[PDB]
């Protein structure tokens, strides 16, 4: 709950019926119809989970909903299932290679779901005792832990001392143990014993002490990533590698091995594999070599289905110097089913503007409400989307907390667009910088 | 389970010493392509001749990659297999040709058996027996060790030497744990504890390994295989030692370096050796590398050679473009995009494109492997389709028709489901119609 | 510059800024943050909790020299790779062994090249110290250099105990074999000519190194 | 004295409370309608609403579109985070550049956290560590020494290990810290110092005030310090070391999991209500200089779920974008990027705007100038540049203080035109001769 009021924040997910078919307007999105009938498809094919390597494409004009349908998929999708929305040029490292890097955005989409079963023992210790004989039994104790409520006395193991003593324990600290496993967790000082010392160490922390059951027992459920593995066996201490991004290349014996244990892991039933999405946004500034590597990155089981944007029309494709729809080459368009977004009349652009409205709290009279309708048909929608919060900054400057016709209108003249900007330089290019670099500085000639 | 374009593709399907079934395998048509691939199936499995080279040729979705994993299925899982694109070479933490070569060399299986004598079970006494004339100032002159094996159904005492003592002090060993032991090297290898010596039942740590099967003495033998590019990659990264250097680089990133040619002499020279005693059995695989029009200059230079060497296995090419210059150089227009120096090199397999009987085949084969009941009717208008359109578009539309039919909560796939998906997901060729009359660059 | 930048002080804030950095908010804090821990404890298959956190904040010439033999849970998801079962099995293994000569490439060379009778062929012309600082005042940088330059875990890493010593706390203070400090991790020279750049004038030098 | 910069008379954007700009006000002068644009996104920024704002100034050079930004930034206050930037330092050779993006705008959005810090100091009177074993000591007792009293306090085993690594013994004054348990030791009492004639320990006097002392701080912090502080790769920057460390670390990518999970203890903090979450200001400067990725990963990345608001300012006109070579555009900006604009204009000024412009900027460089003078150097501004007349203002002051003189006459603003060149005469005198000038 760290965000905030974002471009996207509206889209609660796709607005479909029980048989497949979008609501005029239900859950966020608007319009769409087609599209959304489609990539509600696309979401059933994801839950179902049995086909991979599908590669699908969203096309449109700029400002009409494709990363709007991108965001209401993932958003449909829920949790627990791995959603990855990289960029164009996030490929584009200086010491991980790009098509390596292909590899670590595919492997970060496609997860495995094991479920674990705990027996927690959690509570404040109040004494480990000494039953050995010059270590005869192997070290032998008994742990005097105690929650609020209850109190047991237990006796340990040679490997459960050493471990103790191997931590920083004593008296008066919060300590769990697994029944089973026996996974040591010093949590810290129990926080009634505050006033033990004046001054304390620096890796001390002071934790309420547990309170109920000692042996309290939960199902946690885990859901990792199929790059994951690869980052924690190919080093020793691994776990850095999956924060500080130093990954460097896995090499492929270790994504082979790691895909035949994941094979033995299903197939014995004790882990199933969760399929995800790898959603590839502005997908045209991938070159050749890219999408050469996507081309036969779609032929594995463990493949996520592939979703990509493109604003482009017939463009160049970067890396090469010939023409091509999409910005993409014919043998990638092959292979892809494209879903086609389309542009919006008066009323999709009103009713999604009242949708943004509503979503960045800010009350609207009809009005403003007709004009920001029409500046959103003639200019931009995103243009009449972002005028809104300041023309409710410039109402409370005025000491009114609902936006009037006035405040759009004073908004709409100090912030410009696209088109009067174009003009405005048109008119004025001696004062520019311009492509060969000349420019009168001075104002009088 | 899962369906990933392929898997109908069991084999070649080609019949003994003579033509190929035309629907066997999973395979519809190519009978030229399908023999050729039989021929170089059994030239590869007769493992005589090293540094070959064969190219497909053929438009796209013809069938090359399926042609390649047919090869890769009839010559078995003992045969390695490394699929490559040729976009996966440019790395940028090693050079391209060491990239390659490393790939060269992970292609070339090894195989080797011997046998393990071993004493497995479960300590039941270990003893640090005593000496008579116990040396002088010394606190124990242990004689021998013996210890007190229990395993399923065996049970023994072995006498050991005394140097095993330390190493037992070392690993913990105490009565009530299971251990595994070599009986040449004597190095104490400690399982854990016994399954039913868990007796400190309030708080434990170490797992409770079940009492092994078997006799206590076992004299097994155990065929591990290897690759080339796995005894490279091992006697390059420093093994033992355990001396601030060996454990920084344990504890770092591992970095690509450029192997030299001297480690994999070596490599050769000790294989070799093992090879002429009779215990190793040396196998090659094939190598594919896919898009092979997108390689640089300097890589196919660098592959004149390489192919040339001694060691390196067949590499099988696959290029879809046709009059096209050589990446990497100004206005060499070469075949396929391969320089025609390696052209003289390397055989040409030309793969021929289908049509509508061979379409429908392929698309009511894809449709049993994915488990999809499809009737006639629309068989016929998905076959027209792809005619139409491509091969592709027909078989990727297979999985959306049938999400439809589970919407209507319908097993059959119907013709107005087919149309509906149609309209759902376009063609690239409509969508580029859309693209050229579209107002706003769509 | 030392007592307002790098030392605590009642009107400097390094102290409460390094605790607040390292410890409230390190994402490996069991206290605060559980469910990642766990997460790790369930791919690596480490015993103890607090290891990510330790591992998190510790130096890495210190992090190395604490180097853990203790094997990991045997339900993780750390899938031993064929190489270090390969590493592992020729650990110590003797000769005549298929698997054990496949492994040792170097000491094959190393015998068959003569490494072990090759003389010096480069010394360097110029050796150093690292360049002292010299703060003018105070004791506290002095002991900070002093014990930057001579840490004595480091040092005595880089080091080996005498024999009798070892005796001594073995037997005579009765201090337990594990608890020693660790010693002699500091690399072997290739020869014992390649062990220090100094030359000896050779006798055998004069009586080549003359025409008559 | 204080040293003038180009930017020191800028104080506010000089707006009055009603949202009306004053034209005289704040060190600005006339640009009335960037500085209401200025003032209103200025309260857009202090609502701390949402994310992801992106503004975009246009105009020709000297219009002070850098003095906008840098009174926005004023304007907000010292606790609201600031980063400006130049476009061209997004380019790096040690991590890509993207992820210097990344990291400025984790760079942009702060964090505000309270912090008491609790200081015990003096000299040690006592020490005695009570072991009781069952070689680990259970505790210490150690008093503290200074000239208001004493006192005696309890300590951790772990604080007395360190106190023991600073080679303190009784008499050494020390510095205790209640909560992060840290020590430094001083040096040895001044009351110890004849125990021998010359030694090399630091005689220090007694602290004169009392032994505990408490404050209250505020830590202020931003999200790329918290991110940065786990994202270590080599471990190890808690020990404090003058030395050099064994590895150099490099900048290394940062991934989404640990932003994800910084996010997440961040958000428990700010529910626990020790924290209070700030927005901040990105202003990246000179925005043609981006390159088309990073235009691309920008339009991707103000989308996101937290984000500070971007100021964009940019001189050119139609022109091609970096890194394509047919894409035109108004202000190298592409046409996905300018979409999500709000473009706001700045004007150029006539010639009283730049004769109170040079009047002020010689109040505040502290100069005196004659009004002749002034004329003059108002009709070298509006022939040649007005940046040009404000650095030429301070060589007339250096040949005035020649002369002895405090004046600034005429005859010293064209003593200035014979020593110093414009652009325009140079690029005359260049055009004239031939051998490279
Ligand atoms: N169906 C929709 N319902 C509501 N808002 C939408 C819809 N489609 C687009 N938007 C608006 O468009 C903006 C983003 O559109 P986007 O998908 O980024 O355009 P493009 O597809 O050109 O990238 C968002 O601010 C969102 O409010
Ligand atoms: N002769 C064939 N028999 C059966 N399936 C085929 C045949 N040719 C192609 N296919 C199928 O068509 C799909 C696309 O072929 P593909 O391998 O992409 O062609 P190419 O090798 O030219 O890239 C593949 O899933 C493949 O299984
Ligand atoms: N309206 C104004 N009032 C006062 N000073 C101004 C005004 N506009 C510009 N300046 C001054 O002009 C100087 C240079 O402007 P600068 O921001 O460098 O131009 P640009 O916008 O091209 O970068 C600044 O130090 C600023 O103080």
């Amino acid at each position: 709950s760290l965000s905030l009021i974002a471009a996207h924040s509206h889209i609660t997910g796709l607005g479909l019926d029980e048989n497949l078919q979008p609501r005029p307007t239900s859950e966020g999105m608007v319009g769409q119809l087609q599209a959304r009938r489609a990539a509600g498809v696309i979401l059933k094919m994801v839950q179902n989970g049995t086909i991979a390597g599908r590669a699908v494409l969203v096309a449109g004009p700029p400002s009409t909903g494709k990363t709007a349908l991108a965001m209401g998929v993932s958003q449909s999708l829920g949790k627990d299932v791995p959603f990855t929305a990289i960029a164009g040029s996030e490929i584009f490292s200086l010491e991980l290679s790009k098509t390596e890097a292909l590899t670590q955005a595919f492997r970060k989409s496609i997860g495995i779901k094991i479920k674990e079963e705990t027996e927690l023992i959690e509570g404040e210790v109040v004494e480990i005792q000494i039953d050995r004989s010059i270590t005869g039994g192997h070290k032998q104790g008994k742990l005097t832990i105690k929650t609020t409520d209850m109190e047991t006395i237990y006796e340990l193991g040679n490997k459960m001392i050493d471990g103790l003593t191997k931590e920083k324990v004593l008296a008066g600290d919060v300590i769990s143990i697994d029944k089973a496993s026996g996974k040591i967790t010093k949590l810290g000082r129990s926080f009634a014993r505050s006033r033990d010392y004046d001054a304390m160490g620096a890796d001390t922390r002071f934790v309420q002490c547990p309170e109920g059951e000692l042996q309290k027992r939960k199902t946690v459920v885990h859901t990792v990533s199929l790059h994951e593995i690869d980052v924690i066996n190919s080093r020793t201490q691994g776990f850095l590698a999956l924060f500080t991004g130093d990954t460097g290349e896995i090499r492929s014996e270790v994504r082979d091995q790691i895909n035949t244990k994941v094979a033995e892991w299903k197939e014995e039933g004790k882990a199933e594999i969760v399929p995800g999405v790898l959603f590839i946004d502005e997908v045209h500034m991938l070159d050749i070599e890219c999408f050469s590597f996507i081309n036969r990155a779609l032929e594995d089981e463990f493949a996520p289905i592939v979703m990509m944007a493109t604003n482009r029309g017939v463009s160049k494709t970067r890396g090469t110097n010939y023409k091509s729809p999409h910005g993409l080459p014919l043998d990638l368009l092959d292979r892809s089913i494209i879903i086609t977004t389309k542009s919006y009349n008066e009323q999709e652009i009103k009713t999604i503007l009242s949708i943004r409205a509503q979503e960045e709290e800010v009350e609207l009279s009809s009005d403003a409400l007709d004009l920001l309708t029409k500046t959103g048909v003639e200019t931009s929608l995103r243009y009449s989307s972002n005028l809104i919060s300041v023309a409710q900054q410039i109402a409370m400057k005025r000491k009114n907390n609902t936006v009037e016709v006035e405040d759009v209108k004073r908004a709409y003249l100090l912030f410009l667009d696209s088109a009067r900007s174009v003009k405005y330089v048109q008119e004025n290019e001696s004062q520019y910088i311009d492509d060969q670099g000349n420019v009168q500085i001075s104002i009088a000639k | 389970t899962r369906t990933a374009a392929h898997t109908h593709i069991k084999g070649l399907g080609l019949d003994e010493s003579g033509v190929a079934k035309r629907v066997e395998g999973g395979f519809v048509g190519q009978i030229e392509a399908r023999e050729a691939c039989g021929v170089i199936v059994d030239l590869i499995k007769a493992k005589k001749m090293s540094g070959r080279a064969i190219l497909l040729a053929g438009g796209p979705s013809t069938g090359k990659t399926a042609l390649a994993l047919a090869i890769s299925q009839e010559l078995g899982p003992k045969v390695p297999f490394c699929p490559l694109v040729g976009s996966e070479l440019y790395s940028v933490e090693v050079k391209k040709t060491e990239t390659l070569m490393e790939n060269f060399r992970r292609a070339i299986g090894l195989r080797i058996k011997e046998t393990k004598e071993v004493y497995e079970g479960e300590v039941t006494e270990l003893t640090p027996e005593d000496a008579e004339n116990p040396l002088g100032g010394y606190g124990k002159t242990i004689s021998h060790v013996i210890v007190g094996l229990k395993s399923a159904k065996g049970t023994k005492t072995l006498r050991l030497d005394p140097t095993i003592y330390e190493s037992i002090q070392r690993e913990k060993v105490s009565i009530g744990d299971v251990i595994y032991i070599e009986a040449n090297t004597g190095a104490v290898k400690r399982v854990g504890r016994s399954d039913a010596y868990a007796t400190e039942f309030d708080l434990e740590t170490e797992e409770y390994v079940p009492l092994p099967k078997g006799e206590v003495h076992k004299k097994k033998e155990i065929v591990q295989d290897v690759t080339l590019h796995d005894l490279d990659v091992a006697n390059a990264r420093p093994q033992g030692g355990q001396d601030v250097i060996s454990m920084m680089g344990q504890l770092l990133k591992p970095k690509k370096t450029e192997i030299t040619e001297k480690l994999r002499q070596e490599v050769n020279k000790v294989v070799a050796k093992y090879i002429d005693q009779g215990v190793a059995e040396l196998i090659p695989g094939v190598l594919f590398i896919d898009e092979v029009n997108m390689l640089d200059i300097e890589i196919f230079t660098y592959l004149n050679k390489a192919l040339e060497s001694n060691i390196a296995p067949v590499v099988v090419l696959a290029s879809n473009r046709g009059m096209t210059t050589v990446r990497g150089t100004e206005d060499v227009i070469s075949p396929h995009g391969v320089p025609p120096d390696l052209i003289d090199r390397l055989l040409i397999v030309r793969t021929l494109p289908y049509d509508k009987d061979e379409i429908r085949t392929i698309i009511e084969r894809r449709a049993t492997v994915e488990r999809l009941q499809v009737e006639s009717s629309a068989l016929d208008l998905l076959a027209t389709m792809g005619t139409e359109t491509s091969l592709r578009y027909a078989l990727q539309l297979l999985a959306p028709c049938g999400i439809l039919a589970q919407t209507s909560n319908r097993k059959e796939i119907v013709v107005n489901d087919v149309n509906e998906a149609k309209l759902l997901f376009l063609d690239a060729k409509r969508s580029t119609k859309i693209l050229e009359t579209s107002a706003n660059y769509l | 510059i030392y007592e307002d930048l790098i030392l605590p002080n009642y009107n400097n804030d390094v102290d409460i800024a390094n605790k607040l950095k390292n410890v409230k908010f390190n994402i490996f804090n069991p206290s605060t943050n559980y469910e990642l821990c766990l997460f790790l404890s369930k791919l690596t298959g480490e015993p103890s909790l607090n290891e990510f956190f330790r591992v998190s904040t510790t130096p890495l010439l210190k992090r190395v020299i604490e180097r853990t033999n203790g094997p990991k849970n045997t339900d993780s998801l750390s899938f031993k790779t064929i190489t270090q079962e390969l590493l592992e099995v020729t650990r110590n293994a003797p000769s005549e062994g298929v698997m054990a000569s496949l492994l040792n490439v170097e000491k094959h060379a190393y015998e068959r090249e003569y490494l072990n009778c090759i003389q010096r062929g480069y010394h360097p012309n110029v050796s150093a110290p690292p360049v002292t600082i010299e703060v003018l005042g105070s004791s506290h940088v002095t002991n900070s250099i002093n014990n930057e330059l001579f840490d004595p875990l480091i040092s005595q890493a880089l080091s080996d105990i005498p024999a009798i010593t070892q005796y001594n706390m073995h037997v005579k203070k009765g201090i337990p074999v594990e608890d020693f400090p660790k010693t002699g991790l500091f690399p072997e020279p290739l020869n014992k000519n390649f062990s220090s750049n100094i030359s000896m004038p050779s006798m055998d030098r004069f009586i080549t190194e003359s025409a008559k």
